[PDB]
């Protein structure tokens, strides 16, 4: 069973940004005692992290004890760590060395990883057991009891012994903002539906996590629904009952819209190899099942018997009887497949097996060819092939050439051309289309044949199949409809008896009436002996009078079986309108499209050349057909409906039918994300809102797409776990950049139809998008400073602050005397003691002692120089340079302001790790914030960012009673509106700017009943 | 050549005739509305008063009315 | 051109009869 | 909705016979009316359109007919834009045949194959698909200023083209002239220019015309 | 099924072109996926779970109000007949599956910027010929036209057959109990938006009854005590966001059936509607019904904007009309509480507080819309908030009338 | 030839050669579908032919782009670092005489 | 970098380059 | 083409080794000597006839 693992409850508090306490506060006992208190001395874990520096790094599910993992997650290690390993999910692997991060393909990665950040959060927030609070900390309240995860959840329940910077903050916490709020329960005594509660959790994870419940809904159906969807699916036969009584809650995501379906049907036809072999386990699948259940017993004896009993003098050499008795004998695999083949004519249309045609060396005096040709006709309508009529006409027209001459269109196609070789629409005998043309006084016999085929080829018709509440996988037929060769009748609930009415039956009766005319005709009558020619009339009349129960079946019970069986089948039926002899509407090609002819300039070019054409044909044998068709018997005492109500019970009792229904939804997602993923990392394609346009991307080459479009196909394959090929095949022609679906057949005449299935309106083409809106806003929380990087030798003694820079940045681009570096970055040397000129932008070598603006890229194919001429300069403190790189990864390094330090080598090294390929995460040294007013050693710094990239600092001295030299950073209240703001209202969150690490949120208790959980079938 | 303003006249003249459309049909005279675009053409070349000065007026697909047309 | 502007009242196809003086709340655009 | 796959579905909007029916022609096409096999679907249209025309021809004020028109109407699988299929061309002509328009060429009381074919031929001949009354799938726009009085239900909208050229009145049928009738020439106002009034003649004149002399 | 819908586009509020940004077209109707039955994929169990605050779309209803404007500019087919294109954008094919940049060599005739164009599912002979396929576009133009005919809050419809709930309609609801008003409109919307369902279909009754009960609750009457056939909506206690609603089959006195057919068009009247996830999920839901059933009758003309007069097929004025009432969340809730207070549901001193609780709440979803209003001008070619002038907020519209229309609807 | 444009979906399907490779395969797809073909081409195999020739046409080859944006910049250079400069008589497409 | 892998796949379902380089160097 | 591909860096690295081999100047040199060996050959054979 490979259905996407949809329902995945999570008890532990949903949050994906933990306040990871970084640089710890020094436990100091000798001197300055009391300055910093640790919750630890009161055997009680601190709610907020307690360290000299507490970053808010992001870890999806850090505190997620809830049973069962999602499979993939994204945990950035604190800035103190390296981090770059988390951004090389594409365009890196085996090219950009460990140490670094590919700055060119930055967006392609921060996006491929955010998609990763989303899928990891696609769990349902399951409700836990909210117990009261007998303790005085909350005096009664409804806090949700968990182990130690409690302390970490409700920050409010914190016990504050001393005025510690944390306690400085927590102190505020509005008392009543804890525990739960509105447990909305219905059945008194049954578990609550969805309790509602405030509890540490970021507005973001919350959002995704609940835009998921919104999704599980988009594919749900109350019971009175799922019952009919099931009824209709088996054509009301099959007794299933639903209990009219309130069923608390039941989230059962089994349904996908009709659109979500089609997006996966075409999708499924892309991986299927257009070759006849890939369509064989598509018909044979419907054939083993067709037989599995069917009140149609094939019984040779019947026919054999009816024929063996025609008198035949043995003073004759040719044995009219012995003949067919031989011919009519090559097993029933052919009858079924003919039928089963109807369900998928789009993919594969059956055909009269070339070998089973009277050979083109004999005329109609040959009696083994007279029978061979009779069996071509009868079995004619059975095969789905858009030519059977013409081929049948030829088969005879062909064999009786000498007597009967007829019009034969194109050159190199004589009336004696091996019948079978008449596959093209354009080469139909001019007389065959319009029999008016064939003259009697020349080709009577043949004209009555053309005359016959036209008057009696079965009229196609359509019937319903599946439930209308549950869409359908149709691409060329209305939803819940299947075109069908033979006229159709409603299933009978009484007793059946082989009837002699009906297209099938009539077709056998008139055609067998024609060959009885061929036998009693002038030609025949003069050549073939007499008494033998009677035997042939008898041998045929017998046939045209056997009580075959099949004619009935192909018109009453078969339609029910195809309809009901068009759901149990592991691939929905794929049909194209059946054209009962209409010259122009012969479908030469049923095509599909992996790419869209829009992007590549193919708007005008013909359809047959822009789409792939399924080419799969089965060689059915006329012998089998007839033997079956003309020889079906049933169970004398049989109720058609009853026998089905029985034959369907099993394959309709379980919700296996509902599975493919989801594989469809997950497909409509994987696809809409890929389309988004590739187009974002691409540059302006299928109108996909790019909230990540600022980030970089210099590899838009297909490889880049397939790479992008590939991980996305993993993230999902991993997220929902499904071996089945999903989102694959789209690639094939090696180019995701223009992934676009479209199916469309082409009738010989002209009409091209077209029907390009576009992705349905999906739920993640939101969420992910929603995350990128917010990612942009709060990058830092993922180790990704924005702005640029300055390099100026500032040797201070005060609170150096690389991240959040006070005052205006010195010398912005295009400022007074602030030359850029010309693309190459070359440095021309000058003779007898003169400064080496640094070729500036305008391409006019300027001098290093000044203010430079280094377009990052330049700095990559140039460091060898940078470090040898401008670097020695910056240290001397005479050439402030601005390295201008969009958004970089940023490593921090907290040193100790007490002791002396010179930030030069933790920079020179970073320079020596910049290839024309990739640069290491920009490292910034930062003094660890002290508690007392310590004497500090004059350190020399160089790296310091312009943009305020200090957005995850969270706290400056948790435990310390007050930071003194470091940069005090009291826990920002703006982060905890829910937790400390009086005006905060339960149900509000500035979701696309900040991330409130403490909101309200509905946790559910969804019960997932199975198909027996709903109706009671049997 | 039919310079911009000279089309204003022949249009203003035809405009004053089209106006009487309802009386032309009523009395079976006339012959449909007279569009000035039925007497002109879309040739292109140099258009002046003499080879010398016509050389400085290269006009492409201008709208000219041939003599025999300037007659109708 | 000259005169008041007309537009296909019957939409799309303008047949010389479909056109009608495009009048409205402002009078007729000439 | 359920029979939307079928070739086309004709339906009588004007007072159906025994109650609203919904004719569905089988896919096959008849042999005889056109060199190009006409689909059974489109043939039914011609046969009916050729009624609303022949009926309009002699329908009178004093008489009360079952239906104010006999023309069929395509309701499914019908291409509304193009004008190729005999059906589309016929349909396009029925939206006009519901106004009371009559064919100049008298349509025989008992249409004969020779005749039907001479109509299905005239229909195929390149021409201009009438545009006064646009086509709808559930409504037949009928001129308010027209003899036709809408039945009742929601099938007839009183759409008025901007400029319909037809006025009302009938025509009394006149028997076939036994010999070529001479026509005195009375002139109109507009005159053609010798140049144009020449080729005009030379584009449709019988030039190398064989002629008998008789006796002078 | 149903093959006939009449729409009316939004009104370019004293503005030039349609108030929707290109950045929007690729934010709802973009990604190439069919922008159709997507309206609902922007709502959560409540409001605290959506980016509906300070942002590109600062409102729990700012999405639909935008997607609706965007639909106006791309519905010319139903207006005239051809497809057309508004600013390098035009449906890819005749089935209007989705939007996409104008081709290159065979571009559709540039649309004609006109406001309030009527629509007829007939002016487009291909629509009905495919019905099944582009079924969605119907129910959508409908959702549009029910917000367009209005200026301050969508105009849905209410019913109550004189009979008891359609059995398989008491069974379908009893499986949607705990479910929030949001996820109800969900199923409601998601339902009548794919495959033409016959108005006879079970679901329509159920989802039409779920729009009649929601209303009874919104006006006390159908409360925890006086339920419909057993249902009624319990609103969250105002103090923690009362902008909630959950279906709850109880077992208290059953509000006896009305003495006749009770029909009426009710629309939220104050700007408040634009941010109350329940005043939208509810209204939006009541519209799910109309979408797959034509349109009961003609919505009364009287109380309605200036661009909605005698709107052929939609608006009326004569007999085929139904008096249209408009309530105000606060003047409403107040009575909604008084009702509870009368049925002993609450204390006599608890309603003079319940209002305080809720009234302060409305004062919050008020300083917020005004802020977003004076944040996203309108002359900025966009309309995520939809102008409202600091006034309608207190506007004691019909209210008193609908509070009575509720009683007669659930006697 | 043209100055190497920033890779995208545009320059990589609009190259001179992309057109040629395209319109040709397009043309032959109609040839293998001629009525004449019927004589010896099977209906199934005639489809298999359209199947293959379309694969080629739609295949995402990146040379057409190279031979029209990146290949000139090589020859231009490579044609200077060679001990024997390039002898080259003018090209002519169909101008006959 | 010329390589028929992609081409082969694409085609294979429904079923050194001196020449080339000695064609550009040929121009 | 190779997944990661900055035309700038690629063509750069490749044409580097090429300009290292002074084969561009061998051409100018073998040239000024062929013109010598010609104006001298043509002359010597044009002086004997």
């Amino acid at each position: 069973a490979n259905g996407p693992e949809l329902i995945i409850e999570d008890t532990g508090l949903c949050t994906s940004f933990m306040l990871l306490d970084n640089i710890p506060s020094a436990h100091l006992t000798k001197e300055l005692i009391g300055f910093t208190w640790f919750m630890q001395m009161y055997q009680m874990t601190p709610p907020l992290p307690e360290g000299a520096v507490n970053r808010i790094v992001c870890m999806t599910n850090w505190a997620s004890l809830g049973d069962e993992g999602r499979g993939l997650e994204v945990r950035l290690p604190p800035p103190t760590d390296s981090s770059v390993h988390a951004y090389k999910t594409v365009l890196s692997r085996g090219y950009i060395d460990n140490a670094q991060f590919n700055p060119l393909a930055l967006r392609s990665n921060v996006l491929l990883m955010l998609l990763q950040f989303t899928l990891s959060n696609l769990k349902i927030n399951k409700s836990s057991t909210f117990t009261s609070d007998v303790t005085t900390i909350t005096s009664g309240r409804m806090i949700r009891a968990f182990p130690e995860l409690l302390a970490l959840a409700y920050p409010g329940r914190a016990v504050l012994p001393t005025q510690t910077k944390n306690a400085q903050f927590l102190s505020t916490a509005i008392a009543d903002r804890i525990g739960r709020l509105d447990r909305a329960n219905l059945i008194g005594g049954e578990v609550s539906a969805m309790v509602e509660c405030m509890e540490l959790c970021d507005a973001l994870t919350l959002h995704i996590r609940e835009t998921y419940i919104m999704l599980l809904r988009s594919m749900h159906q109350d019971p009175t629904q799922i019952v009919q969807i099931v009824n209709e699916c088996a054509n009301n036969l099959l007794n299933s009952t639903i209990p009219i009584s309130l069923r608390p809650t039941i989230l059962c995501p089994w349904f996908a819209s009709s659109e979500d379906l089609r997006l996966q049907q075409v999708m499924h036809l892309v991986n299927i190899s257009s070759n006849t072999a890939a369509a064989l386990p598509l018909v044979e699948a419907l054939s083993t099942l067709l037989r599995s259940v069917t009140p149609l017993v094939l019984d040779p004896t019947v026919l054999t018997n009816a024929i063996t009993t025609i008198s035949e003098s043995t003073t004759q050499t040719i044995s009219p009887i012995s003949e067919i008795l031989r011919l009519l004998q090559p097993d029933y695999a052919a009858f079924w497949k003919c039928i089963a083949s109807w369900a998928y004519n789009g993919l594969v249309t059956t055909v009269l097996s070339e070998d089973a045609f009277p050979d083109s060396s004999q005329s109609i005096t040959h009696l083994p060819s007279m029978w061979k040709c009779l069996f071509l006709t009868l079995a004619g309508p059975m095969t789905s092939d858009p030519h059977s009529p013409v081929k049948v006409f030829m088969a005879l027209a062909n064999l009786l050439a000498q007597p009967e001459p007829i019009a034969i269109g194109v050159p190199g196609m004589h009336q004696t051309t091996p019948a079978s070789q008449f596959s093209h629409p354009g080469v139909w005998p001019p007389g065959f289309l319009n029999p008016q043309l064939i003259n009697p006084q020349q080709a009577p016999l043949l004209r009555a044949f053309a005359e016959h085929i036209r008057a009696n080829w079965p009229q196609p018709s359509e019937f319903g199949y599946g439930s209308t509440l549950q869409g359908s996988a149709n691409l060329f037929i209305p939803s819940n409809r299947m075109v069908y060769p033979w006229p159709n009748q409603p299933l009978p609930r009484l007793t059946v008896a082989p009837t002699y009415d009906s297209a099938m039956s009539n077709w056998i009766s008139t055609t067998i009436a024609f060959f009885i005319r061929v036998v009693n005709s002038v030609n025949m009558t003069a050549t073939v002996n007499d008494l033998t020619r009677r035997t042939m009339t008898g041998v045929m009349t017998a046939m045209r009078q056997v009580k075959t129960m099949t004619p009935f079946y192909i018109q009453h019970m078969c339609p029910t079986e195809l309809s009901v069986l068009a759901s149990v089948t592991v691939t929905p039926p794929f049909q194209v309108p059946f054209t009962r002899l209409v010259q122009n509407d012969v479908i030469t090609n049923v095509l599909v499209a992996r790419v869209d002819p829009a992007q590549r300039g193919d708007a005008a070019v013909d359809i047959r050349a822009t789409h792939a054409t399924f080419a799969a044909a089965l060689p059915v044998d006329p012998a089998a057909i007839v033997v079956a068709m003309l020889c079906g018997q049933t169970e004398t005492n049989l109720i058609p409906s009853h026998h089905y109500g029985k034959a369907f019970a099993p394959l309709f009792a379980s919700n296996a039918m509902f599975t493919r229904n989801q594989r469809a939804v997950i497909t409509r997602e994987a696809f809409v994300c890929a389309r988004s993923a590739v187009a974002q990392c691409q540059d302006a394609g299928f109108l996909v809102p790019r909230p990540l346009d600022a980030l970089r991307q210099f590899d838009v080459t297909s490889a880049a797409a397939a790479e992008i479009m590939h991980a996305v196909n993993d993230a999902f394959k991993t997220a929902f776990d499904l071996d089945g090929a999903l989102l694959d095949g789209l690639a094939l022609y090696g180019d995701p950049r223009i992934a676009d679906l479209s199916a469309a057949y082409l009738q010989y005449g002209g009409n091209v139809v077209r029907e390009h299935v576009p992705p349905g309106p999906s739920h993640i083409h939101r969420a992910l998008q929603q995350v990128e809106s917010t990612f942009m806003a709060e990058m830092n929380l993922f180790n990704v400073a924005r702005g640029n990087l300055y390099l100026v030798q500032t040797a201070t003694n005060g609170n150096w602050s690389p991240m959040a820079p006070v005052a205006a940045p010195p010398f912005v681009r295009g400022g007074p005397n602030v030359r850029v570096v010309g693309r190459f970055g070359t440095i021309v040397p000058r003779p007898n003691g003169l400064e080496p000129q640094l070729i500036d932008d305008g391409n006019v070598p300027r001098d290093i002692a000044g203010d430079w603006v280094y377009p990052s890229d330049v700095l990559q194919v140039s460091v060898a120089v940078f470090r040898d001429y401008v670097w020695p300069m910056v240290k001397a403190g005479r050439t402030r340079v601005l390295v201008e790189l969009g958004h970089y990864v940023y490593t921090l390094h907290y040193y100790d302001p007490q002791i002396s330090l010179d930030e030069a080598p933790i920079l020179e090294e970073w320079l020596s790790k910049i290839n024309p390929a990739g640069i290491p995460p920009v490292p910034f040294c930062i003094p660890i914030p002290q508690v007392y007013p310590c004497i500090t050693a004059r350190r020399v710094h160089y790296a310091f960012t312009s943009e305020n990239n200090n957005d995850s600092l969270f706290s400056t001295n948790a435990a310390s009673i007050d930071t003194a030299f470091g940069e005090n950073a009291a826990v920002s209240p703006l982060r905890w509106p829910g937790l400390v703001d009086p005006n905060y209202r339960v149900g509000t969150n500035d979701l696309p700017n900040r991330i409130t690490l403490y909101n309200s949120l509905y946790r559910y208790n969804f019960t997932y009943p199975t198909l027996d959980g709903i109706m009671y079938v049997r | 050549f039919v310079n911009e303003g000279m089309r204003e006249t022949f249009s203003k003249a035809l405009f004053d005739i089209n106006m009487w459309q309802p009386l032309f049909q009523a009395t079976k005279t006339g012959c449909g509305p007279i569009v000035l675009s039925s007497f002109t053409t879309t040739t292109s070349g140099y258009v002046g008063a003499t080879a010398g000065d016509a050389l400085d007026n290269p006009v492409t697909n201008g709208v000219f009315i041939s003599t025999v047309q300037i007659m109708n | 051109p000259t005169g008041k502007l007309w537009r296909p009242v019957g939409t799309s196809v303008a047949t010389i009869d479909s056109l009608a003086i495009v009048s409205d709340r402002f009078g007729q655009y000439s | 909705a359920n029979l939307a796959a079928g070739p086309t579905v004709l339906e009588h909007f004007d007072s159906p016979t025994y109650g609203p029916h919904l004719l569905l022609p089988q896919t096959g096409d008849v042999l005889g009316y056109s060199s190009s096999l006409i689909s059974q679907a489109a043939l039914l249209m011609v046969e009916s359109v050729m009624d609303a025309l022949r009926d309009n021809a002699n329908a009178s004020a004093s008489t009360a007919v079952t239906r104010l028109d006999q023309s069929y109407h395509p309701v499914t699988s019908f291409d509304p834009s193009t004008f190729n299929t005999l059906l589309q061309r016929a349909t396009n002509l029925a939206l006009l045949a519901v106004q009371g328009v009559q064919s100049e060429s008298a349509i025989p009381a008992i249409p004969t194959m020779s005749d039907v074919r001479s109509f299905v031929a005239r229909l195929m001949a390149e021409g201009d698909p009438q545009q006064w009354f646009p086509y709808r799938v559930d409504q037949i726009l009928y001129w308010p200023e027209s003899p036709f009085v809408p039945p009742i239900g929601p099938f007839y909208a009183p759409f008025r083209p901007v400029n319909f050229p037809f006025t009302t009145g009938s025509y009394t049928v006149v028997p076939d002239a036994s010999r070529p009738l001479r026509l005195l020439p009375q002139y109109r106002n507009a005159t053609i220019t010798v140049q144009q009034a020449d080729d005009a003649y030379e584009d449709t004149a019988l030039s190398p015309l064989i002629t008998t002399h008789g006796f002078c | 099924a149903q093959r006939q819908f009449f729409g009316l586009t939004y009104n370019f509020y004293g503005q030039p072109a349609p108030l929707f940004d290109l950045n929007d077209l690729q934010e709802l109707a973009g990604c190439y996926a069919r922008p159709w039955t997507s309206r609902f994929s922007h709502l959560a169990i409540s409001t605290g779970s959506l980016p509906v605050w300070s942002a590109r779309y600062p409102s729990v209803a700012s999405r639909n109000i935008v997607v609706n404007t965007l639909l106006g500019a791309h519905l010319n087919p139903f207006a005239g007949g051809q497809i057309t294109s508004h600013q390098g954008i035009t449906w890819r094919d005749p089935v209007l599956s989705s939007l996409a940049p104008v081709p290159a060599i065979q571009p559709p005739p540039v649309w004609a910027v006109a406001e309030n164009v009527l629509l007829d599912s007939n002016n487009y002979p291909t629509y009905v010929l495919n019905l099944s396929s582009m079924w969605p576009i119907n129910q959508d133009v409908h959702i549009m036209t029910m917000w367009a005919l209005s200026d301050q809050g969508p105009i849905y419809h209410l019913e109550v057959p004189v009979d008891p709930m359609p059995a398989a309609t008491t069974a379908a609801l009893m499986a949607y109990t705990g479910v929030p008003i949001a996820h109800l409109a969900q199923t409601a919307y998601r339902f009548a938006g794919q495959l033409p369902q016959s108005p006879d279909s079970t679901m329509v009754s159920t989802i039409r009854w779920l729009s009649a009960i929601w209303f009874g609750s919104l006006t006390g009457r159908l409360n925890r005590s006086r339920t419909c056939n057993g249902f009624y909506f319990e609103f969250a206690k105002p103090a923690l966001n009362p902008d909630q609603a959950v279906l709850k089959w109880n077992d208290g006195a059953r509000a006896a059936p009305p003495a006749a057919a009770q029909s009426s068009y009710i629309r939220c009247i104050s700007p408040h509607w634009q941010h109350q996830i329940v005043e939208v999920a509810g209204a939006l839901m009541s519209q799910s019904v109309t979408a797959v059933t034509g349109l009961p009758a003609l919505i009364d003309e009287a109380t309605l904007p200036a661009w909605s007069q005698g709107v052929a097929n939609l608006t009326g004025n004569g007999q085929g009309v139904v008096p249209c009432l408009d309530y105000n969340p606060v003047p409403m809730a107040a009575a909604r509480h008084l009702q509870w207070r009368q049925d002993g549901l609450i204390t006599a001193a608890q309603e003079a507080q319940l209002n305080n609780d809720y009234t302060a709440y409305a004062l919050t979803i008020e300083r917020h819309l005004t802020a977003m209003l004076v944040a996203n001008p309108i002359a900025a070619g966009r309309m995520p908030i939809q102008p409202f002038n600091a006034a309608d907020f207190g506007q004691a519209g019909q209210t008193a009338a609908a509070v009575a229309l509720a009683q007669a609807m659930f006697v």
